[PDB]
């Protein structure tokens, strides 16, 4: 039979599923489609370790996505002295250990501020590492957009949350 | 172009 859909958490307004690298090709192809949509909205032109989490609405539409990947370290984002008479941020030079890199996170614009992103990050923390629940100090975000920095600081409850650029 | 900011040491 056709493989089962991997539901992580379920809610009144949808469910969070996850696509893993070893899943069927139609699933991996759906994950690719969603990543292309997200990169396009971020303004980017164009493997065996990323997991794609999707928030699926009750109408069976993917209205949220979070692409997660293993990492080993990340860096605290720091405050920059403002210029007196007026986009790059500076991070700590001391790396801190981290487990899960949030490479992309996206919610359909008309459904933002409904805790879809927060619940997706909860689902990642609960399912990324078998038998464990990751703390907010074990996750990091890649080069956040302004939206992402506002989300991440609220979610992790600190201004200096963990950041990384990309796993090469 | 891209909406992601740059983050440096
Ligand atoms: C690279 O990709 C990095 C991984 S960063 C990429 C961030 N994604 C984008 O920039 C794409 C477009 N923006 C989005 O998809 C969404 O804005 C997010 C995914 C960033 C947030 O999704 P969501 O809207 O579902 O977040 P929550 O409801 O879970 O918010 C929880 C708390 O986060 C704070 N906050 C969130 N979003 C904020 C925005 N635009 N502005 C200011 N503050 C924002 C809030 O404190 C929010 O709690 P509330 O009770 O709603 O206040």
């Amino acid at each position: 039979s056709m493989k089962k859909e991997r539901v992580i958490t379920e809610f009144w307004d949808g469910k969070i599923i996850m696509v893993s690298p070893d899943d069927p090709k139609y699933a991996l192809k759906k994950a690719e489609e969603v990543r292309e949509l997200v990169d396009s909205e971020l303004g980017f032109q164009q493997p065996s370790q990323t997991r794609t989490y999707m928030f699926v609405s009750n109408e069976k539409k993917i209205v949220g996505c979070l692409i997660a990947e293993p990492i080993r370290e990340a860096y605290r984002v720091l405050a920059e002295p403002p210029s007196l008479h007026s986009r790059a941020w500076r991070c700590s030079t001391e790396p801190e250990p981290a487990i899960c890199g949030i490479s992309r996170i996206w919610v359909f614009a008309l459904m933002r501020r409904k805790a879809i992103a927060s619940r997706m990050v909860d689902a990642v923390r609960s399912s990324f590492m078998y038998g464990s629940v990751l703390t907010t100090e074990e996750i990091a975000f890649s080069d956040p957009t302004p939206d992402g920095k506002l989300f991440a600081s609220t979610y992790c409850k600190v201004p200096d949350f963990l950041v990384y650029n990309f796993v090469s | 172009g891209a909406k992601k900011d740059q983050y440096f040491l």
